[PDB]
């Protein structure tokens, strides 16, 4: 593994967020975590 | 297809949060009742917390 791979893994794995929502009598807004959170998961 | 690997999890959360004077704090809005004045509710208000 050169050094390169793994900038190329730590720069996509952790990505932003992305988030919408759905729409009937209720509506709730669902959003989706890319970045990334505690070392443990680096 | 996105649920191969995305996973449906329900939460309950704030929409929006506020920070007054550098501390996290919820704000509070209100009126002197009928007849009270402006200090008697402020009064009223501090007795209150």
């Amino acid at each position: 593994i050169t050094a390169t791979d793994v900038i190329s893994a730590v720069n996509d794995q952790n990505a932003q967020y992305a988030t919408g929502k759905i729409g009937s009598p209720y509506v709730y807004s669902i959003t989706m975590q890319g970045r990334l959170q505690n070392p443990s998961e680096f | 297809p996105l649920d191969s690997f995305l996973t449906l999890q329900r939460s309950s959360g704030p929409d929006d949060v506020k920070r007054f004077n550098l501390f996290p704090a919820a704000q509070v809005q209100g009126q002197p009742a009928p007849g009270y004045t402006s200090g008697q509710a402020i009064e009223a208000i501090a007795q209150v917390a």
